């Protein structure tokens, strides 16, 4: 029987918080696919086979191959479509800056190789871990993996030296190391947490990425949802070509056997047998790359949704941006998908404090303005929630509302007066 | 006596190349580990087709006999290889039961192992055979082999029974069984599964 | 304007047709064989069998010409049923079978596949697939007693199964074997045919078998062979398999016993020639959707087309070698010609310039109406900027504008509805 | 041709409209197209096997334009979906996700009725005249590190 | 009447599957919707047809 996960009874008491004093950084990668290979195929030449006698039986179903030639053709258009709108939310190609001064953060594995298509170490993974013609025939997609590439480096050096901005307006340059402030403050977490921090929060980043090279490299198995993409297509057109060897009730699947060895009357009979077979073989076949289809531009809708949201800015929508607080993401391009890598505050190494939701101090009450009255056992402090920095109690850290005699739970203390 | 037939026996199903590719045949095979009857001679039933083996030393083995009657009485396949050649007749007479009429059909033509199959269709004998050395001693070996045809013969006779013409030698009965057959770049068979011997190779 | 059933065209790229590299030369080859089959030793064989053990020739390494008799006015019937008889000539089998019997001629309409009769259920069976001829003439020249055919049977016989069993049937019980009595009864009787008998008349019966297997083929129609072409597209037949494709010499491993190979969508993909040993690969001749890149009709007639996936060194003998019209040719002949990843494209400009993608061809490519002509070029992803970086400078927007964007959605379609009824039936 | 989404609501539909009509004409291997000519030139016992070849094919047809109005519906209801998010964040709202509610930053927005749909203008600040600046990330006054609130 | 939502997925499981197996029981223009009557009145060339 599968177990739903290790139980826990957390540790709840009406005065008791817990509160962590460390984090980690951690770097999640989320995969989608964006566009699915782009098909077209020519009717009359899958079902009759370049033979006249077979053409002309066809037209006796009226629209059905110009039907069919109009629906893959839509499909076809909307996969650059997707692919378009993924990437393009760009208006320049932001070219990155020489000297590498990033507060010590390494991107080289995710910027270009300079000595290549130009794609980043990481790309390079993902582009080596994923892996006839009876008028089939496979169309490239517009936009060529090189300029994929580049947008995929253009959203990058964007990011890496101007923040949101480039999104919102002009790209406005700034330093990572007030950047990553900005990210930490939009968290909740006060600025001086980052640089008191700056160079274990450096090595954290920069380990992380590494480890995701070692992750990528060890296992095909993340890489998943992008080689389905590749299977689907190819068992599809896989049973599209051998049902041109099924019977269907005629004498033979070879075309010209029949036309060889019957005069016409008999020929047309069988003929429209493997018509009404090949017929239906590819109705059914486009309509299951109609629905493939709008299952890809729903993903291609989620990927430009977080291309926008996680990439061009910040997101506060819990899990949207990978698990954890969200600081930002980095984009990089993927066959037939997008790989986002999603950098997230995890907080840490909790301890138990006794708690208060005010303080009574000259008969009034008293509440924090931000964050947490807390006591380690002796002495009484107010923290911001995310991360323990007691502070002495004072009536610029505080509020007052009122006497004491209202609040539930409220308890006496010094409130210190600058 | 007997032994394990381990995975011999397969052959090639049809006159047609192809490779690199994996294709999957329904027809008459040798069950994979099946209970290979084992000789050190006497007469036995053919059933839907035969696996016949030897191991080469001495070249006692020179020919086959096959009907239901086959010493006269109805027509009987004769078999032989000798001096220069492969030699069949079809005939209804008779002979002694060791070495040395209405014969509608004639043709001319331990250190190894010398594999046969046996079966009617379309005309209604056919051969296949391969022949390589050895180094294992008293058991038919493991290890991989394809039988490649050596002729078709339009003589419509009936068979249920057989007898070898003269040691150590093999007999095992073909099935009808689906197989997954590994033809490579020369367009060579290489490997095979029989989908019926377990759910493994079902799957 | 023919494709999109309207007299005005809006810029663009528009699929038109599918270009096919048409064959220029014909190719027959079959085995060479000089001897011609032995069917007078059979339609005029002194006596034929009884329809209860009927007489089965295999028939083999030769020509034949069937219309010979097809055209023999004797065969009251000639009627065939996996083959139109006029066909036999075109064609060649790997074995044919000729079975010969003689019946009273009102009995003729048993010997067909799936049939209903005593001749059917207890003398001779065609399979409900059979693949072949039956042939019947009067031959009151063998008026006599011989005839036997079998009144009873304890069950149906086989397709294509013999019973030369003269017991006395048991058809209860009893036996009474070697002398006939009430339930015991001899199965075979015969026909007494005289001129005075006209379906109780003597007919002479041959029904022909044709055989199609995968291995070299035998009896030949007399169809001559020719000569051999290399690097081409030409239309082809080797022993009655046939087609159209690119012949070449090829190296493939064939064994001694195989005689054509196919590929992993089981498609024919070589052939061994039936006059000498070497493996001939076969390739299909070059095919690829025809496009137009069109300004709109409103601007210009000017237009290019584009051969998706075909090669430029294929498409300008399209003069012959494809669907073309002389007018339509100068796009296949002349202009400009340009090779893409996407496809061979004629009748626009290569640009070593680049601009934004007005109209999309494929692979980065794109088409646009310019200084005029139509020209192509690599699309551009917009002007390059080097965000001016430091450790230690930011920028700060010293003033803002407001803007008004237009976003529009659909949110219904028209509220249709149908009566299948009326639609299907009026 | 800016509204080219609307106006492809409209050509979709009377494509499949006019390619449902038109099939009508289609004689799928029956004598004619035309119903009335089989029950006029034929004995019952014959017309059957006219009549249920056009059934065939009209049936098929049918089941066609039914199964791609299915699809087609479902990409309407996506935009509908959408619509009425749309609606409920950037109208009844202010809403604070990157290009939800048009480039630049979202102040409000404000719909109007169109056939077939509806239309946002989205009112969005957007900065546009920056000057380069030296910046540092703390000041320390006296020994003590300043941060700005 | 709150649960509507819900009540259709379990309403249209079953309408659905209900007409798949009524669909047995129509002839589509043969003999008969019973196999064993087109294996019973009709001979093998007749009876691959219908
Ligand atoms: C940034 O990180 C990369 C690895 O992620 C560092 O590259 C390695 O550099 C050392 C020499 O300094 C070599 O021994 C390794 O083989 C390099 N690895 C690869 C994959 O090339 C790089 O040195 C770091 N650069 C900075 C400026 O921090
Ligand atoms: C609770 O926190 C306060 C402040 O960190 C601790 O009080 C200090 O204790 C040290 C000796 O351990 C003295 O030198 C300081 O002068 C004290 N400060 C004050 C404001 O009195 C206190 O020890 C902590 N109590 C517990 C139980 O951890
Ligand atoms: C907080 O301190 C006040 C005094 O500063 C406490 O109020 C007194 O409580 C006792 C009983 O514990 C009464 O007898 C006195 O009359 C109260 N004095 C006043 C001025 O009201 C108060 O109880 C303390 N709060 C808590 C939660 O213990
Ligand atoms: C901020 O930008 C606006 C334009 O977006 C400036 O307004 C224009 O000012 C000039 C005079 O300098 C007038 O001729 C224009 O008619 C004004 N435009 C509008 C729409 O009123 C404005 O001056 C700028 N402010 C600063 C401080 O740079
Ligand atoms: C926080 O965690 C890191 C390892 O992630 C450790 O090296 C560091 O010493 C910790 N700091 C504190 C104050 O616990
Ligand atoms: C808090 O303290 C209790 C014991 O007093 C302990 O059981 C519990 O695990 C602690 N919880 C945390 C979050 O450390
Ligand atoms: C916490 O709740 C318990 C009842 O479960 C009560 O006895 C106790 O006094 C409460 N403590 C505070 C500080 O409110
Ligand atoms: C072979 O057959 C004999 C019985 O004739 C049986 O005892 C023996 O176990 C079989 N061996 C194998 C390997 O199946
Ligand atoms: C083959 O011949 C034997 C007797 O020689 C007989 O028992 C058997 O039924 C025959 N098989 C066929 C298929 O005629
Ligand atoms: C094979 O054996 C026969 C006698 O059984 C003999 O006549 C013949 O010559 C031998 N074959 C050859 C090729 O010599
Ligand atoms: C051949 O068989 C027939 C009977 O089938 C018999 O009459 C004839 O005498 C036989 N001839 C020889 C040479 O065996
Ligand atoms: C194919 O056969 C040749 C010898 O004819 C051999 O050299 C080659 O290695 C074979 N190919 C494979 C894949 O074994
Ligand atoms: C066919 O004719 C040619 C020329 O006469 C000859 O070389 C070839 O060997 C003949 N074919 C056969 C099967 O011998
Ligand atoms: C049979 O003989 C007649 C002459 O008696 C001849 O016209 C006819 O062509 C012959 N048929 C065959 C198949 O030999
Ligand atoms: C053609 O269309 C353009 C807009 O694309 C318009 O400016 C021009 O006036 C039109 N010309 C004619 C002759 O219709
Ligand atoms: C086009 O065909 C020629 C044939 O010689 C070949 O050399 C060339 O590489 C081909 N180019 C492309 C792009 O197919
Ligand atoms: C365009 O580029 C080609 C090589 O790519 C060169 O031969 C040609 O001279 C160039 N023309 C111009 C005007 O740049
Ligand atoms: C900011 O200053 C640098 C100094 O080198 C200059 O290159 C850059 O163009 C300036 N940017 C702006 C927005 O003024």
């Amino acid at each position: 029987t599968m177990s739903l996960g290790a139980e826990n009874s957390v540790a709840y008491s009406n005065n008791s918080i817990a509160i962590p004093t460390n984090f980690t950084i951690s770097v999640t990668t989320e995969i989608l696919p964006v566009s699915m290979t782009k098909t077209s195929v020519d009717c009359t030449m899958y079902i009759c086979g370049d033979s006249t006698e077979c053409s002309n039986l066809l037209l006796q179903y009226g629209s059905f191959c110009t039907q069919l030639n109009r629906a893959l053709t839509g499909i076809a258009v909307e996969q650059d479509k997707n692919t378009q709108e993924v990437f393009a939310q760009v208006k320049q190609i932001y070219k990155t800056p020489p000297i590498k001064d990033f507060g010590g953060f390494n991107f080289s594995q995710i910027l270009p190789d300079p000595s290549k298509s130009k794609r980043s170490f990481i790309e390079d993974l993902l582009f080596n871990k994923v892996t006839k013609f009876n008028g089939l025939t496979v169309l490239p997609p517009l936009l060529t993996d090189e300029m994929i590439a580049q947008y995929t480096s253009a959203l990058l050096a964007g990011t890496i030296t101007s923040g949101w901005t480039f999104g919102a307006g002009a790209a406005l340059q700034i330093p990572f190391a007030m950047q990553m402030a900005y990210r930490f403050n939009g968290i909740g977490v006060t600025q001086n947490v980052l640089y008191e921090n700056q160079k274990l929060i450096a090595n954290q980043f920069n380990s992380a990425i590494g480890k995701i090279q070692d992750s990528l490299s060890s296992t095909a198995s993340a890489l998943g949802k992008l080689q389905n993409v590749v299977n689907q297509n190819a068992q599809a057109l896989n049973t599209l070509v051998k049902q041109l060897s099924s019977n269907f009730g005629a004498i033979s699947s070879v075309l010209n056997d029949i036309l060889s060895r019957l005069d016409k009357v008999e020929a047309e009979v069988q003929i429209d047998r493997l018509i009404t077979g090949r017929l239906q073989s590819l109705q059914t076949y486009v309509t299951q790359q109609l629905i493939r289809a709008a299952e890809i531009r729903a993903s291609a809708n989620l990927a430009a949704t977080k291309m926008s949201e996680c990439v061009l800015g910040q997101s506060k929508r819990v899990d949207f941006c990978g698990k954890g607080y969200h600081l930002m993401s980095f984009p990089q391009s993927a066959p037939h998908g997008v790989v986002f890598l999603h950098v997230t505050y995890v907080p840490a190494q909790e301890k138990n404090f006794t708690t208060a939701p005010a303080i009574c101090h000259d008969g009034k009450a008293h509440f924090p303005r931000e964050g947490v009255f807390v006591s380690n056992g002796t002495h009484w402090f107010v923290t911001q929630r995310n991360f323990y920095e007691p502070q002495i109690i004072t009536t610029d850290n505080t509020f007052v509302s009122g006497n004491c005699d209202v609040v539930i739970g409220i308890v006496n203390n010094t409130v210190y007066d600058p | 006596a007997y032994t394990n037939s381990f995975t011999r026996g397969v052959y090639y199903p049809d006159k047609v190349f192809r490779s690199s590719v994996l294709h999957s045949t329904q027809d008459l095979f040798l069950p994979f580990f099946s209970n290979v009857t084992w000789f050190h001679n006497p007469v036995l039933p053919f059933n839907d087709g035969v696996y016949f083996a030897s191991t080469e030393k001495s070249n006692i083995i020179r020919g086959w006999i096959f009907g239901t009657t086959l010493d006269s009485k109805t027509q009987s396949l004769l078999i032989v290889n000798n001096a220069t050649n492969v030699v069949i007749k079809v005939c209804e007479f008779q002979f002694c039961n060791d070495p040395f009429n209405n014969c509608t059909f004639e043709y001319v033509s331990f250190k190894n192992l010398r594999e046969f199959v046996f079966k009617n269709i379309d005309g209604y004998f056919k051969i296949y055979s391969k022949h390589t050395p050895i180094n294992l001693v008293r058991d038919l070996p493991q290890g991989f082999s394809a039988l490649e045809p050596l002729v078709d013969l339009p003589i419509g006779i009936n068979i249920t029974r057989f007898q070898t013409l003269l040691a150590a030698y093999y007999v095992g009965y073909l099935q009808p069984r689906t197989f997954l057959l590994k033809y490579n770049e020369n367009g060579t068979i290489t490997d095979a599964v029989d989908c019926a011997l377990d759910p493994l190779s079902e799957t | 304007k023919c494709t999109l059933k309207s007299f005005t065209v809006e810029k663009g790229i528009y699929q038109t047709s599918n270009f096919r590299v048409q064959p220029t030369e014909s190719i027959v080859r079959f085995p060479n064989i000089t001897n011609l089959c032995p069917f007078g030793e059979v339609f005029n064989a002194t006596r034929f069998a009884s329809v209860y053990a009927w007489n089965r020739k295999r028939i083999s390494n030769c020509v034949a010409d069937y219309s010979v008799l097809y055209n023999s006015a004797s065969f009251s019937t000639f009627k065939c049923y996996g083959v139109s008889p006029t066909k036999l000539n075109d064609l060649c089998f790997t074995n044919v079978y000729a079975d010969s019997f003689v019946i009273r001629g009102d009995e003729v309409r048993q010997i067909a596949p799936g049939q209903t009769g005593k001749i059917a259920d207890y003398n001779y069976k065609l399979p409900d697939d059979f693949t072949g001829c039956v042939i019947a003439w009067n031959s009151n020249n063998l008026d006599n007693y011989n005839y036997r055919y079998r009144l009873f049977r304890k069950s149906n016989l086989k397709p294509f199964e013999r019973d030369i069993s003269t017991e006395i049937y048991q058809a209860g019980s009893k036996p009474c074997n070697g002398v006939e009595g009430f339930n015991c009864y001899f199965p075979l009787q015969s026909y007494g045919f005289q001129p005075t008998n006209v379906g109780y008349q003597p007919y002479r019966v041959v029904v022909l078998s044709f055989e199609l297997l995968h291995a070299p083929a035998t009896v030949c129609g007399p169809k001559k062979s020719t000569n051999l072409v290399k690097n081409k597209c030409v239309n082809f037949n080797f022993n009655g398999l046939t087609g159209t494709g690119v012949l070449t010499e090829s190296n493939k491993k064939f064994l001694p016993f195989q005689q054509f190979g196919r590929d992993i969508a089981d498609t024919t993909d070589a052939v061994r020639d039936p006059q000498t040993l070497e493996i001939l690969d076969i390739t299909p001749c070059s095919f690829g959707g025809v496009s137009v890149i069109t300004p709109g009709t409103n601007t210009s007639n000017q237009v290019a087309v584009l051969y998706q996936g075909v090669n430029c060194t294929e498409v300008p003998v399209a003069i012959h070698a494809d669907q073309l019209t002389p007018t339509w040719r100068v796009y296949s002949t002349g202009s400009n010609v340009f090779q893409t990843r996407a496809g061979c494209l004629i009748g626009a400009e290569h640009v070593n310039n680049s601009y934004e993608c007005d109209i999309p061809i494929g692979a980065g490519i794109c088409a646009s109406y310019q200084t005029q002509s139509i020209i192509a070029y690599t699309m551009s992803l917009g002007a390059e900027n080097s965000v001016a970086y430091s450790n230690n400078s930011i920028a700060i927007p010293t003033n803002f504008t407001i803007s008004v964007t237009t976003e529009i959605l659909p949110v219904s379609m028209t509220k249709t509805s149908v009566d299948c009824t009326m639609y299907i039936c009026g």
